[PDB]
């Protein structure tokens, strides 16, 4: 479906939050917050740092 | 020097008001 790259490595300060590296691609990112977003790693579902990611077309 | 490293990412820590 939808597929994620991130910019530079985070780590996901949250209860609710993923955290994934720049060589670490995910998929099935949506838009639920206007500052977040939400990622899939393999399976794994949460949230991802909009401001350390980005949508992939 | 021709290479510079990029400027500051903007807060990442944020959080949303509401889910």
């Amino acid at each position: 479906g939808i597929t994620a790259v991130a910019l530079y490595d985070y780590q996901a300060a949250g209860d609710d939050e993923i955290s994934f590296d720049p060589d670490d691609i995910i998929t099935n990112i949506e838009m639920i917050d206007d500052g977040w977003w939400r990622g899939v790693c393999k399976g794994r579902y949460g949230l991802f740092p909009a401001n350390y990611v980005e949508l992939r077309q | 020097q021709r290479n510079r490293m990029p400027p500051p990412r903007p807060d990442v820590g944020s959080k949303p008001d509401s889910i």
